[PDB]
């Protein structure tokens, strides 16, 4: 690794300015080199690996979604034929994005989840495992496809048994992954009464808990909590 | 596109 | 620390490196930023730390004799005036020779000697005291010159009379020490004969010891004893 | 010069 010779301290530190400076490749590259240290991550910690690779990732997905919806329109009756460029890009971007996945997936394989024993860590970590096959489901198109799905659903469901046993209706974290899982009903499963039944449930029992929250916390959940009103209006 | 948990 | 951000292993494997490829000064620094860490430090790290050292001061005193000579001889009568350079750059010389000896004393002093326990930690260290002492001696011309004899003698005499309590006569460590306290004694002390009369009883006492050694061991001991033969030959 | 401990 690149990184083996720095500072796992230094490395944190470096992940902070890469984010100040919104250089999320490499916060990435800093927040990988930190978990092959082999230590445990500190919630603080937590959040800087997802932030640098949902940027990272974000950016994929997007290029990827241009790059898609330009080739469909290639496929169209009467569109000119223009060589094979369109697809050899979209598969170039889709082949870096599988990459990053990859790479994530790898490291919460190698060894995070397992050393993960604390409810906020262990959800946290499933919520990353289904989010990133997630995003490997949305460009996959092959004999793999269902079981890349199944992949996303089954950490989805592992993290959702744990938050629901061990955390309150109105954590960030249990929030988000619902919020997440929902999206994954919605937009890779076909199971949009799945998806509003679920957005539905999570918000209703996350306002009847605020009463119990500080006004920083209720400031915390209730930002997610509008998340999943914005989808709910969406979707119906 | 649905909202997912970011930012 | 310009050797903050890099691992302690990474330092260890880099000054081990530098000292293949003669590059002393960067072992120097490795080894410096390895020590900063704040760990104690291994046998095999005493050694590199004390030889990366040892040939950094080694070429700054050759070379500080070489413009002391120059120098004097520009003094002598019938020699032209040659105007300041000659004091200047010696001076130079002198003050990069000054800075590396404090840079090693303040490494011992914070913190390698306060934590050495073991004997063959402390005696090392504290025979690298003496020496790094001596060497600002062999250049100290003011009015804290014999200050800096005395502590060099004091580190040298509290190094002797552990390694004569806790370490055998043969022992590399106690015999390298003897030998450089003998040096002080000759070229800084003005006391030849009580460098010859230690010089003399370390060799004697070594010599009856050796049937308890390894070949091996029979080697290293071996090795220096001739150093003190040397030394010996020269002085008497 | 003498010899003191090195190499
Ligand atoms: C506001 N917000 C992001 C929108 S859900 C969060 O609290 C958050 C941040 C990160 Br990193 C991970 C998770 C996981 O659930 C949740
Ligand atoms: C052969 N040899 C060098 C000539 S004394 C040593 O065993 C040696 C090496 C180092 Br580093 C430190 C010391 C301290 O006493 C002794
Ligand atoms: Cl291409
Ligand atoms: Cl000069
Ligand atoms: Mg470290
Ligand atoms: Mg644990
Ligand atoms: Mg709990
Ligand atoms: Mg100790
Ligand atoms: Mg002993």
């Amino acid at each position: 690794g690149a990184m083996g010779s720095m500072e796992r301290a230094s490395l944190i530190q470096k992940a902070k300015l890469a984010e100040q400076a919104e250089r999320y490749e490499d916060m990435a590259a800093f927040m990988k080199g930190a978990v092959e240290k082999g230590e445990e991550l500190s919630n603080e910690e937590r959040n800087l690996l997802s932030v640098a690779y949902k940027n990272v990732v974000g950016g994929q997905r997007a290029a990827w979604r241009v790059l898609s919806s330009i080739e469909q329109k290639s496929n169209e009756e009467g569109s000119e034929e223009k060589g094979p460029e369109v697809r050899e890009y979209r598969e170039k971007v889709e082949t870096e994005l599988q990459g990053v996945c990859d790479t994530v997936l790898g490291l919460l394989d190698s060894h995070l989840i397992k050393e993960a024993g604390d409810a906020e860590s262990r959800v946290f970590y499933l919520k990353m495992k289904g989010d990133y096959y997630r995003y490997l489901a949305e460009v996959a198109t092959g004999d793999d496809k269902k079981r890349i799905i199944d992949s996303a659903r089954s950490a989805y469901q592992e993290a959702m048994d744990i938050s629901k046993k061990e955390m309150p209706p109105t954590n960030p974290i249990r929030l988000g992954l619902a919020l997440n899982f929902s999206v994954f009903h919605y937009e890779i499963a076909n199971s949009p009464e799945e998806a509003i039944s679920l957005a539905k449930t999570t918000f209703d029992e996350a306002m009847a808990d605020l009463h119990t929250l500080s006004e920083d916390s209720y400031k915390d959940s209730t930002l997610i909590m509008q998340l999943l009103r914005d989808n709910l209006t969406l979707w119906t | 596109k649905a909202k997912s948990c970011t930012v």
